[PDB]
């Protein structure tokens, strides 16, 4: 499994970015979690926003209805739209998933520890 | 250091057991103590320690040694645990270990655990399990998973299971530990016997553990 990222870039501060995540190596009818993290320059890594393979979804308190997570199954693309930016959400993004499972992947863990696989990381700036 | 993963000889058959595993199902059902920043009114035996909770009376809980009664005594301390009526005994219900102190332990939010589900040595399902504490029994994430277990994949069964074996597994970093999910072979099964095996206490950091479940089918 591969997470490549796209669509980081810096903004103003109230401005949107739209991240992006196409994960190669999964079959059509794979059941899995995939999430968003971040770690600011001298932070923990952090969840952000996770959705389960039956699309219920959890985030962090910090960007409760300012980010939304989605999966675009047609264009097999986990999706991060990020609006009200604030200097706050600085971070390099890193896109995570697990493991697939035959029934359903229906965990909505934003630990670091609970993934399995990640993404290489995008610089989102906001100033 | 780490406990050996267990060699599939190492586990409990389901099927050498003919006693009624509803006993097993009950400990695992809604039903189970859970008390916040509460401290011990009284104690029996130098292993035990004494509460008063409300059911919605008195919780006696036992401990492996005379060291854990005793940090605990004079402490606030939240009670979490699967415990049972018969058999017990003190001069009503009884548990073991389950205990945290309650402050400094306490997270803002509730925080969710990936459990992830085995079958057959396939990837069956995952599922979250939550907590509020920073350090955790192993006792109150295990209770947790199996409830789970048993609401939706019929884990335990009034006569039965339709799993042949089950093993939860704690990873913490580099160490390991596991606890065997079915009842002894035999006709019998006494729940404060099983339940012992949460004696010692054993805690985790919310923050880290790791928890898989192992089952086979028949």
């Amino acid at each position: 499994v591969q997470l490549v990222e796209s669509g980081g870039g810096s903004v103003q501060a109230g401005g949107s970015l739209r991240l992006s995540c196409g994960p190669s190596g999964y079959s059509d009818d794979s059941r899995f979690s995939m999430g968003w993290f971040r770690q600011a320059p001298g932070k923990e890594r952090e969840g952000v926003a996770v959705i389960n393979s039956h699309g219920d979804t959890a985030y962090a308190d910090s960007v409760k209805g300012r980010f939304t997570i989605s999966k675009d199954n047609g264009r097999n693309t986990l999706i991060l739209q990020m609006n009200s930016l604030k200097p706050e959400d600085t971070a390099i993004y890193v896109c995570a998933s697990t493991r697939a499972y035959q029934l359903y992947s229906g965990s909505r863990s934003l630990r670091p520890v609970d993934y399995d696989y990640w993404g290489q990381g995008t610089q989102v700036t906001v100033s | 250091e780490s406990q050996p993963d267990p060699k599939p000889d190492e586990l409990h058959k389901s099927s050498k057991f003919t006693g009624l595993m509803e006993n097993m199902k009950v400990l695992y059902d809604d039903n189970h103590v859970s008390a916040i920043n509460v401290k011990s009114i009284d104690q029996f035996l130098y292993f035990d320690l004494i509460y008063s909770i409300k059911d919605t009376d008195n919780v006696r809980v036992e401990f492996k040694n005379k060291d854990l009664a005793d940090k605990y005594k004079d402490k606030y301390v939240d009670v979490f645990g699967a415990n049972y009526y018969y058999q017990c005994y003190f001069s009503k219900t009884c548990m073991y270990g389950g205990v945290t102190e309650h402050n400094g332990n306490q997270l803002d939010k509730y925080r969710s655990i990936t459990v992830r589900v085995f079958e057959d040595g396939k990837n069956l399902l995952s599922f979250d399990v939550q907590t509020n504490k920073k350090k955790v029994t192993a006792q109150e994430l295990d209770y947790l998973t199996r409830h789970y277990l048993v609401k939706n994949k019929k884990l335990y069964e009034f006569n039965n299971s339709p799993y042949e074996t089950g093993y939860i597994k704690f990873i913490e970093n580099e160490n390991s530990f596991w606890y065997d999910m079915m009842p002894a072979p035999g006709d019998k099964f006494d729940q404060s016997k099983y339940l012992m095996m949460y004696n010692d206490n054993k805690m985790v950091d919310s923050k880290d553990v790791k928890i898989e479940v192992y089952l086979t089918t028949k």
